[PDB]
């Protein structure tokens, strides 16, 4: 059983947030309930609403006049509409459902409500050198710069490299754009034989980049 | 959030912690309590339902109880992988789901000094007109760390941004990334770029620097 959210990254204020959850490995009609829960940045969980087996719905009272939850049996999906959004609706939205003591959750999708515009990242290398070596260990990475909205995902070597990776929280620069770095530490001896590529995906701008990071010459 | 939880709790591997959840007679008082674990980047996973029951797959290291308008999550035999946010949940007088504001669990480990690395801007960025200098503090404990930027011995103030990882799931350390950003013209006006690191695990400050143009 798998739940997967899909929907816009950025939404303009006073527009309508629209999300769908695709359900695999289970029939939408068989669920006890399907629902939505959100988590504003750095804060706790807030229930939005649920729809039950009968088609009956229940919404969070503070949101109810703006919320519609429905089910598409042919797509085996369910959806959330939240009209008249403001900055306050910025949050990671999760879909959830109880199937036939433990609900299934989606992966969460960050929706940003903002009057700013989408912007793809530039990807610069953080190249290894003597200045980034400590013993037989070298650090290298990728600076993912000037993008909007969040999030970006970074992996290394298509996921084959995970040990010693640190991908940092983005920072909001004074320009209104985010900047993020992702670093990995590796054996110095590998610098001349192993290729290191950081794979960067900024889904809101549809920007994907595979950037090779090569040792400097100092 | 409606239920009250402490912001954070901490303990060493192998020890026990409890996380409290405070509610009122109309929620916790009259209803079952659930507990959820949320690792950084993931959806909540349920640990406890009906006050004290474990779903299949949750080890008996996790326990819950409820008394009056309070509930408690207990975690014994703490492991580095337990670093996470923990949430209690219950139902209100309308039988709608309500959650606490979360508790961050920190694992106590021995003091570890950061490894410090510095990264000159790339040529590629330089041609696009700006210069980001990155200082990396890798794998330290405890979290408190100080990074000072100096450019030609001038203290940079308000000029940089840093961020810190969540606690590492394997060795319970933190890492920190600090970026100093300048325009290309300003980058070219100066020679010595330096990051100075202060941390409990260092007997004296550590400085990493380069001269613009040596690479």
């Amino acid at each position: 059983v798998q739940l997967q959210e899909s929907g816009p990254g950025l939404v303009k204020p006073s527009e309508t947030l629209s999300l769908t959850c695709a359900v695999s490995g289970y029939s939408i009609s068989s669920g006890y309930y399907w629902g939505w829960i959100r988590q504003p940045p750095g804060k706790g969980l807030e229930w939005i609403g649920s729809i039950y087996h009968s088609g009956s719905t229940y919404y969070n009272p503070s949101l109810k006049s703006r919320v519609t939850i429905s089910v598409d049996t042919s797509k085996n999906q369910f959806s959330l509409k939240l009209s008249s959004v403001t900055a306050a609706d910025t949050a990671v939205y999760y879909c959830a459902g109880l199937t036939q003591n433990d609900a299934n959750w989606g992966q969460g999708t960050l929706v940003t409500v903002s009057s700013a515009s989408t912007k793809g990242p530039s990807v610069f290398p953080l190249a290894p050198s003597s200045k980034s070596t400590s013993g037989g260990t070298a650090a290298l990475g990728c600076l993912v710069k000037d993008y909007f909205p969040e999030p970006v995902t970074v992996s290394w070597n298509s996921g084959a490299l995970t040990s010693g990776v640190h991908t940092f929280p983005a920072v909001l620069q004074s320009s209104g754009l985010y900047s993020l770095s992702s670093v990995v530490t590796v054996p110095s001896s590998s610098l001349g034989t192993q290729t290191y590529i950081c794979n960067v995906n900024h889904k809101p701008s549809n920007t994907k980049v595979d950037k090779k990071v090569e040792p400097k010459s100092c | 959030s409606v239920l009250t939880q402490p912001p954070s709790v901490s303990a060493a591997p192998g020890q026990k912690v409890t996380i409290s959840c405070s509610g009122s007679s109309s929620n916790i008082g009259n209803n079952y309590v659930s507990w959820y674990q949320q690792l950084p980047g993931t959806a909540p996973k349920k640990l406890i339902y009906d006050n004290n029951k474990r779903p299949s797959g949750i080890p008996d290291r996790f326990s819950g109880s409820k008394s009056g308008t309070s509930a408690t999550l207990g975690i014994t035999g703490l492991q580095t992988g337990d670093e996470a946010d923990y949430y209690c949940g219950t139902w209100d007088s309308s039988l709608n789901p309500v959650f606490g504001g979360g508790t961050k669990l920190e694992i106590k480990r021995t003091v570890a000094a950061p490894s410090v690395f510095i990264f000159p801007p790339s040529d590629e960025q330089l041609k696009s007109g700006t210069a980001s200098v990155v200082c990396l503090l890798n794998n330290f404990y405890p979290r408190e760390a100080k990074v000072q930027w100096k450019v030609d011995n001038a203290l940079q103030s308000g000029n940089s941004q840093e961020s810190v990882t969540e606690q590492d799931s394997k060795d319970s350390t933190y890492s920190l990334s600090s970026t100093l950003t300048l325009s290309k013209a300003d980058y070219e006006k100066h020679k010595v770029y330096a990051c100075e690191v202060t941390h409990q695990g260092l007997s004296s400050p550590v400085t990493k620097s380069f001269n613009r143009g040596e690479c």
